[PDB]
RNA sequence: GGCCUGCU
RNA sequence: AGUAGAAACAAGGCC
């Protein structure tokens, strides 16, 4: 007898058992080297897609760019950017009709955002590539660097503490004939100039990277990171599409889970069953291919002209610049690439930047046709993409045209027996067509298909089927007369998260429970993976129950606490004691789990706020992980946990001590240094961030001469001290005046 | 003294005078955000990968003069070197248990107080009376359920005011603490926290976790308050129901609760008065829950039901999102519609006037013991979906819905004395009458309403008129599923007017509440409720 | 009141000029167009001058529609795993230690101490690409260091090795090229781009199946030992209990649970060497602790890794180690399996006969190969593959006491009368009980942990989409596809040359070949 | 031979 | 050599 699983399907249903079909147990595909070649294939497809276009040259730029829009009609059933301007504008009238009122309240919405904005939110971001250093570098030191080079140039609005002042900065900053850098060697700094040219092509440009850890596809992907100029732009953009998809029934994206599926449910319910039996109904569970490649900014900026309709011009202009910068984006080609010498036996890295200039002797076929391709569209090391979008920055407009479609199925618009409905979320959608017979059902996909060619939509015929009602799939939810539990998903987040001893359990045991909760896990599987759980944290933090002759590094120090101690069920399996976790225990954290059995010198020494261990920087960071889930976006998880001396914070990379940026570390240091004085200064610098305008010394001060007065009115600052202080805080004033 | 003279310092160095010159405090978040440090696109493997060098913690440089560089077997604690961007030094992790074995102690009565939620829900757990499991079908129906169960149901705007003035009352800014119950919270939540030596970071965190809001979307079935919800991981699964009693009881269940009974009679007393309105708000001021007052929790208070909503917006307060008829919520998804101002007769022959709307429109019923799903046309109905808990919930959704579809199969099914009028000669509503008449008993209503066929299509279960599910012949439209959506918890917050009478308006003009859909029901508060006009016994 | 002015002007003014379609030269024309704009019937205009052939005619699916998937040719596939699966031969001590409670270096001595019957070891399998006395000399060098571990004192925790020409060579030691800049190596020869290039065409093989028949087997030992959990004070805590009892009775004796807690020791003990020592070389012995059915516990010695320098900037970067693993497995019968390997020949083993002794030869399996970080990290979770198996389980049986108002846990897992297929034999399809299904899917888990890579990713997707589209076929739901010819090119194009993924396509053909009937 | 780094 | 698969590791820079 040969085993075969798959057998498994003949009596029990696919979607019953589905979970056996994941297999998200082993390593996730990487990718290697430069993402170079994938920047470029995907420069040129999306080159390809709308070669019937129009051709210019930017007067700004100097860049080559292809326009589509409103270009000759497709003639088969291959990939076409080319969107008519005039079916978008009619798809939002139509839409505007089905749902009035929509885009009024949405603009006052995001008015009234824009007006209430900062400027500190933008540190609340993923990685961003900085234009001063051409290097991806996190939110807020890119935010930072921007600024700083800014104030050194000229533009110094940005002391409103406002979004949209910023975002004037930038617009005035590309009308100046001159940005002026700094560039580190290996120590010190260099200045650098940038005539408008260069400053316009580096506001412009997006860097691109390889996208790891992505399961269900063999070929690597290239994704994109947007600077600092663009980055404010595409959050008022993004502001207003999620206002607008709130108020949608149809859209799915700014939603979670649990309400995509109530979402499904109820659409695919409707079709069904307020359906009557004479009509037959049909779910196509459909993707979309080339999705991003296919979306024009242009068609985006005709969408927030037509959304902004008779509104204040300043919020037309700040909400139509983020389309006019994607319709010129450029994408930076990325690392490089690396030739070998098996007869010398050496290897080298060549910069993308050379591409341009560099002789074709070295390349492969396949790398010769596409560097030949894209030569042309190379400006100074980078390809101009102006013909489609790159990767999901404007995800939730795309979706507005998505539900846009699936509303001109709503049988006032069709005119005809046959309609449509369904769900769309961003390269995914199911669409539900009714008819009175299967004439009716293939004019109405046939319809839904033209429809969706004539806004640069494109149906994935690929990974789209039709059936009747009752059994789809939305993006890995399988409805089937009911929704099914999966948990192939979730199975990546049942480890260790990595972040400390306390949040690590906290984490594991939240997300046990939730798992129990909206994924149908069992009691007999929640358990199980409690004690999976429970042993992976003590192989990983080598704290072992104490009763067991496991030898390590650690094990010397939990076991003389394990002696120590006369009551051994309070100790935590971060110190050595045993699990008092169960079904009836996975809300409670570990701390409050053993208060009762702790002993008072060891509840006392865990629990100490005196600890050189236990840092916290922000309210939003106390309990809260960023964490990635597997076929998804990464999250934020939420994690109940007890501040203990297992609370740390773990060490750094340490690689920068060898690079030209060794410098920056200093300026970390004096950073944290000075912002933990204004702390002192102001107690609630950590929980509420401070606003006003005015230099940080400013405030030190003033606060120091009130502090100082209330302490010698009634405190223990005694005359000699309070003279010694206002003296200073003179000194002070005048040395900050010289 | 020792800050000034870390100032002395720092204006004294050059590199600091720079920082400090130039940056503003607009900046300091981000400066304080500002780290060549990348956050980790793999924690996991970063965590179990760091785990394996000598130091890989890292901890203040007060570790070097608390803790000795090694311990009794010889192995290191603690390093010289110091972290990459940071003043602090890299410290093993035998630094921590044997801090935990040998470090200083200290008294942890303060933690209790400080994490006072986590300790209620041991407690709640620990008191907790278990019983027999039960097999059978579990209807999981999505729902909007609030998960912290000591909230004091502050908004995290709203209660950070009231964290500042507790422990930062000089940084509170221009806001002023109007509301009585902030003030009662404040002074009460200061107490506590007299000498708390935790951490004023997280003690605002705790006080944030304690009184901020929350709500999350969550398949509940059985109990829906906030206690049994917390442990819907154990009393509820997909084929088996734990029985569970709470060993405690929360306020925001009883102000809830007692809100809704004190609205709830107040509004039936002000519909018979001669200005409902004038008596509404005088009886709202003259009244007060458990102490506090209950316009406090009116403006603080969000919750979902018509007495409280009618009370809301009376006091000029912001409402619920879609209408409620019959004492069910309705949310229109689909479709315009515009009224007509015409006129009909009935069975009974007596005349009225009606505004019936245009156009195709779906709908998406709410109630507390059902729920259901509603398609119709112009004065037609189309299709009606039902997921009931028991049979004469549906009964009710099925009356409901036929009622709100003003179809003249149910105009022409009027038998009996139905007067339109009051005993004075004063027009009631057409639409309440009809469903008080039909409220009594259906049977001419359902046996002429129709029959159609159906697919047989998922199992879907047949209607009943006198108790017989029908399951390939059946009412037309009339559908009945197990399992519902719910839906209605996502609200856009509309804006509306009011009559004298208590008729609750949209902007357009429609109707959306009235005295008439609150329940006949009558209940006994949980919190005791104090009203001192002139006699104290009116409510 | 000041009114708010945020003014488009300059550059930004002709970028916002450039951004329009064709026939506009103005924002402010484009908006005044857009403000003026009216719907008209467009849609339905250029719908009907849009040609027919743009179109999405439906193809109907029917069970003479879906043909088999063509697998690719080539020589036959070779095993990637990272230790033996069912060729595997244990050393025991019968030792009272529990999984973790000892000194590798002093077990691995003491199951090796247990052994009477060496011989001077010699080449039985070459390479036939490499060197195969530097593999004899590393044995024997391995050897000469166990003997010294045993000399000294005190047994180190950690053990270092020697670092000669045969571990240089065999873990990789001065093999990368040197890193120079472009502008002083210009007019080489061979300077070329990296090789990217389709990876080699290799058939399925006949030995996946009997490793995946084999690793679905009961066995004489327990494999799993679980942690503490709190008292049980609710129904639903002991009836949860006893489900775990059942299933931990049927999976504790299953080589897929030995292969977990191998993978699970083996990548701990490879990261922690990696990590702690990155200049030297380390000597890991392959240890498990199982309990016998009586109840003695039992330690259990595979072999040895030898990890060479492990300086791992990426996640994908390479650490690489020399593996050995003693068998009984002759390798001259499936020469084709074994083409990474050097197998040498060690000894010879006496098991319990009734035809008096057997004496069949005992050989080593030595090999070179290679592992990343991330690799390191999933490998030493391969216990998440209980967790997925068992879940499935309790779903099925939780789907069935739904429908029967009572609990079904004994009956399931006692009487056996259910069945699940999981199977074809020759004479047909054959089924069988619960456990075997729980056995089936945690080794179908274990391997997937074991044999991941790309393919296996994307041939899950491709045909995830061709069962549904059966599935839909098999509940009279008139299924229909647009270009299923298309779909099959786009699942096969995940078919190169992964055992396990070739293996998952053979067993979705049998599946579109048993069902559709 | 000596130090630095292991996502920069 | 090996890992791996559309580009990488098989150590890198500084004295």
């Amino acid at each position: 007898m040969d085993v075969n699983p798959t057998l498994l399907f003949l009596k029990v249903p696919a979607q019953n058992a589905i979970s056996t079909t994941f297999p998200y147990t082993g390593d996730p595909p990487y990718s290697h080297g430069t993402g170079t070649g994938y920047t470029m294939d995907t420069v040129n497809r999306t080159h390809q897609y709308s070669e019937k276009g129009r051709w210019t040259t930017n007067t700004e730029t100097g860049a080559p760019q292809l326009n589509p829009i409103d270009g000759p009609l497709p003639e088969d059933n291959e990939p076409s950017g080319y969107a008519q301007t005039d079916c978008v504008l009619e798809a939002m009238a139509f839409l505007e009709e089905s749902h009035p009122g929509i885009f009024e309240n949405s603009c006052l919405e995001t008015m009234e955002v824009v007006q209430q904005t900062r400027v500190d939110k933008l540190t609340q971001g993923r990685q961003t590539y900085d234009w001063t250093l051409n290097r991806n570098q996190p939110a807020a030191t890119a935010l930072a660097n921007t600024i700083e080079v800014f104030r050194s140039n000229g533009l110094t609005a940005n002391e409103s503490g406002r979004l949209i002042d910023f975002l004037k900065d930038v617009m005035e900053s590309m009308d100046k004939e001159e940005m002026e850098i700094t560039t580190h060697f290996q120590i010190g700094k260099k200045k650098q100039r940038l005539n408008k040219r260069s400053y316009l092509i580096r506001a412009l440009t997006l860097n691109t990277m390889t996208k790891d850890a992505e399961r269900g596809k063999l070929k690597r992907r290239a994704i994109a990171t947007p600077g600092m100029q663009i980055r404010g732009f595409v959050y008022f953009v993004e502001t207003l599409a999620r206002s607008i998809c709130e108020k949608l029934e149809q859209s799915g994206l700014p939603v979670g889970g649990n309400e995509k599926k109530a979402k499904l449910a109820n659409v695919v319910r409707k079709m069904m069953t307020n359906s009557q039996d004479t009509e037959l109904s049909f779910t196509i569970t459909g993707d979309n291919t080339k999705w991003n490649e296919n979306q024009n900014p242009r068609m985006f900026l005709a969408m927030i002209t037509y959304i902004t309709r008779n509104q204040p011009e300043w919020f037309r202009n700040v909400l139509s610049i983020a389309p006019i910068m994607f319709s010129n984006k450029m994408a930076r080609l990325g690392k490089g690439y690396m030739f070998e010498s098996k007869s010398m036996k050496l290897r080298t890295q060549i910069p993308a930047e050379m591409l341009a200039s560099i002789d074709l002797k070295y390349f492969n076929d396949s790398t010769r046709k596409k560097i030949e391709k894209i030569r042309p569209l190379l400006i100074d090391g980078t390809a101009s993409l102006s013909p489609g979008m790159m990767m999901g920055m404007f995800n939730m407009l795309s979706t507005v045209l998505g539900v846009s479609i699936l509303n001109l199925g709503q049988k006032r618009y069709t005119k005809t027996t046959y309609w449509w409905d369904g769900l769309q979320s961003s390269d995914d959608f199911a669409l539900i067509v009714n008819a009175p017979n299967h004439e009716g059902i293939q004019a109405g996909v046939d319809r839904f298909y033209r429809t969706c060619k004539l806004l640069g939509i494109n149906m994935s015929k690929k990974k789209s089927y039709i059936n009747r009602t009752g059994t789809f799939e939305f993006t890995s939810f399988f409805y089937r007369y009911g929704f099914v539990a999966n948990f192939s998903m979730e199975l990546p987040s049942f480890g260790v998260s990595g972040i400390n001893e306390s949040a690590d359990m906290s984490i594991g045991v939240t997300v046990i429970k939730n798992n129990m909760i909206n994924n149908d896990l069992g009691p007999a599987t929640a358990q199980m993976a409690l004690q999976l759980f429970i042993k992976d944290y003590r192989y990983t933090y080598r704290c072992h129950r104490g009763d067991t002759q496991i030898q390590t590094r650690r094990s010397f120090e939990i076991k003389k606490l394990w002696e120590q101690t006369r009551s051994k069920a309070g100790l935590l399996v971060s110190d050595g004691g045993p699990n008092l976790y169960n079904i009836r225990n996975l809300h409670i954290p570990e701390v409050c789990l053993k208060w009762e059995l702790m002993d008072e010198d060891y509840q006392g020494r865990l629990c100490n706020p005196l600890n050189p261990f236990v840092s916290h920087k922000e309210i939003e960071s106390v309990n809260n992980a960023v964490m990635m889930p597997a076929h998804g976006p990464a999250k934020n998880m939420e994690y109940d946990a007890v501040a203990t001396t297992h609370s740390w914070i773990p060490k750094r990379n340490r690689s920068i001590l060898n690079t030209s940026q060794r410098g920056i570390l200093e300026d970390e240091q004096m950073y944290q240094k000075c912002c933990n004085l204004f702390e002192k200064f102001f107690p609630s610098s950590s929980y509420r961030r401070p606003v006003g305008i005015s230099s940080m010394v400013e405030a030190m001060v003033s606060r120091a001469r009130i502090d100082a007065r209330i302490d010698f009115e009634s405190g223990r600052i005694k005359k000699e001290e309070f003279a010694e202080i206002m003296k200073i805080c003179s000194t002070i004033e005048e040395l900050r005046r010289q | 003294m020792e800050r000034i003279k870390e100032l002395r310092d720092l204006m004294s160095q050059s590199r600091t005078r720079e920082i400090l010159t130039k940056t503003t405090v607009d900046h300091m978040a981000i400066i304080k955000k500002y780290t060549s440090g990348r956050q980790e696109k793999n924690p996991a493997l970063r965590m179990k990968w760091m785990m394996a060098m000598k130091y890989p913690i890292t901890a203040d440089k007060r570790i070097m003069e608390m803790i000795p560089e090694r311990n009794e077997q010889g192995q290191t604690l603690w390093s010289k070197t110091n972290d990459a961007g940071s003043d602090r030094v890299m410290v093993s992790p035998l630094a921590v248990t044997w801090w935990n074995r040998n470090g200083p102690t200290t008294s942890a009565v303060h933690y209790p107080k400080i994490y006072k939620t986590y300790f209620e829900k041991v407690e709640r757990l620990k008191h907790g009376t278990f019983g027999p499991v039960h097999f059978r079908n579990q209807v999981k129906i999505r729902r909007r359920v609030d998960i912290n169960p000591g909230h004091a149901d502050l908004s995290a705007k709203e209660a950070q005011d009231v964290i500042m003035e507790v422990v930062f009352p000089n940084e509170v800014g221009a806001r002023i603490l109007t509301s009585e119950s902030q003030l009662t919270i404040t002074k009460e939540k200061k107490e506590e926290l007299q000498d708390c030596k935790i951490s004023p970071l997280m003690v605002a965190y705790m006080l944030e976790r304690e009184l901020v809001r929350k709500t999350r979307f969550l398949p509940v079935a059985g109990g829906t308050s906030s206690v049994y919800i917390e442990v819907l991981h154990l009393t509820q699964g997909t084929c088996w129901e734990q029985m569970y009693t709470p060993g405690g009881e929360v306020r925001n269940d009883d102000v809830d609760q007692s809100l809704i009974i004190a609205a709830r009679n107040i509004v039936r007393r002000a519909t018979v008065s001669a200005d409902p309105l004038a008596s509404l708000l005088e009886m709202c001021h003259s009244t007060q829950i458990g102490g506090i007052r209950m316009v406090d929790i009116l403006r603080q208070n969000p919750t979902e039901e018509q007495a409280v909503d009618i009370c809301k917006a009376a006091m000029g307060l912001r409402i619920s999102s879609s209408f409620s008829f019959g004492g069910f919520t309705f949310k229109r998804t689909s479709g315009s519609s515009v009224k007509r101002e015409e006129e009909v007769l009935t069975g009974n022959l007596q005349t009225l006037k009606i505004r019936v709307h245009e156009g195709y429109e779906e709908f998406t019923m709410v109630g507390r013991r059902a729920t259901a799903i509603l398609r119709k046309a112009t004065r037609r109905l189309i299709q009606l979906i039902v997921s009931g808990r028991d049979e004469q919930s549906i009964a009710e959704a099925i009356i409901v819905a036929m009622v709100f579809s003003q179809e003249d199969c149910m105009i022409k099914a009027v038998r009996g004395d139905l007067n339109f009028v009051n005993r004075a000669n004063q027009r009631l509503n057409p639409m309440h009458q009809l469903l008080r008449h039909f409220q009594k008993d259906a049977k001419v209503l359902f046996q002429n309403w129709g029959i159609e066929p159906i697919d047989n299509v998922m199992g879907m279960i047949g209607i009943l008129p006198d108790m017989t599910p029908s399951t390939e012949m059946s009412m037309r439209g009339v559908r009945v599923s197990k399992m519902g959506v719910d839906e209605y918890s996502s609200t856009e917050r509309v804006v509306v007017s009011i009559d004298r009478f208590l008729r609750v308006r949209d902007q357009r003009g429609n109707v959306l509440l009235s005295p008439e859909e609150v329940s006949e029901t009558q209940g006994t508060e949980k919190l005791t409720i104090t009203y001192s006009s002139s006699m104290m016994w009116e409510v | 009141t000041i009114e708010e002015r945020f003014e488009i002007t300059g550059t930004m003014r002709r970028l916002a000029d450039q951004s329009l379609p064709p026939n506009f030269s103005s924002l402010e024309n484009f908006r005044a167009y857009v403000d003026g704009f009216e719907p008209n019937g467009y849609i339905e205009g250029k719908l009907s001058q849009m040609s027919k052939e743009v179109n999405a005619r439906i193809e109907p699916f029917l069970k003479t529609t879906p043909r088999p998937l063509r697998l690719p040719d080539g020589p036959p596939c070779s095993q990637r795993s990272k230790f033996l699966l069912m060729d595997a031969l244990k050393l025991s001590i019968e030792d009272p230690s529990h999984e973790g409670e000892g000194i590798p270096l002093y077990d691995a001595i003491k199951c090796m101490r247990t052994f009477f019957g060496w011989k001077e070891p010699n080449v039985v399998k070459p390479h036939e690409k490499g060197i195969n006395p530097n593999y004899l000399l590393a044995w024997k060098q391995v050897l000469a260091e166990l003997q010294d571990i045993e000399n000294e004192e005190k047994i180190p925790k950690t053990k270092n090795m020697k670092k000669t020409s045969q571990l240089k060579w065999a873990l990789g030691e001065n093999m990368a090229p040197e890193k120079v800049d472009f502008d002083d190596c210009k007019d080489v020869s061979d300077l070329k781009q990296y090789d990217s290039d389709e990876p080699e065409l290799r058939s399925l093989a006949s030995w996946i199946q009997s490793e995946f028949n084999k690793a679905c087997e009961l066995t004489d030992s327990s494999w799993i030992e679980l942690d503490e959990i709190g008292e049980d004070v609710a129904p639903i805590e002991h009836i949860a209990s006893m489900r775990r009892n059942y299933f931990t009775a049927e999976v504790s004796h299953c080589r897929a649970t030995e292969y977990i807690m191998k993978g699970v020791y083996i990548n701990t003990a490879l990261l922690n060497a990696s990590c702690a020592a990155m200049d030297d070389f380390q000597l890991i012995p392959m240890i498990s602790k199982c309990r016998t059915k009586e109840g003695r516990r039992k330690t259990n010695l595979y072999g040895f890794i030898i990890k060479g320098r492990s300086h791992l900037r990426n996640d994908t970067d390479v650490v690489n180690f020399v593996s050995m693993e003693f068998s009984l497995t002759d390798p001259r019968l499936e020469p084709h399996k074994w083409e990474k390997y050097c197998v040498l020949e060690i000894g010879d083993m006496l098991l319990r006969s009734a035809i008096g002794q057997v004496s069949r030869p005992m050989f080593l399996y030595v090999r070179t190969n290679g592992t990343s970080k991330i690799k390191m990290k999933w490998g030493m979770e391969m216990r998440r593959c209980l967790l997925q198996s068992l879940q499935q389980i309790e779903s099925m049986i939780e789907a069935e006491s739904s429908v029967k108002e009572k609990d079904m846990t004994k009956e399931f897992f006692e009487n056996k009368s259910e069945t699940w297929p999981i199977g074809e034999s020759p004479k047909g399809v054959e089924e069988g009980s619960i456990g075997k299904v729980c056995r089936t899917l945690l080794a179908k888990s274990v391997f997937n942990s074991l044999y991941a890579s790309p393919q296996l990713e994307g041939f899950s997707a491709e045909s995830r989409k061709l069962l549904l589209i059966v599935q839909a076929l098999r509940d009279n739901l008139e299924p229909g596809t647009f270009d299923l010819g298309g779909l099959y090119e786009a699942i096969e194009e995940c078919l190169i040359n992964d055992p396990w993924v070739l293996l998952n396509a053979s067993w979705f053909n049998s599946f579109l070949t048993h069902a559709l009937r």
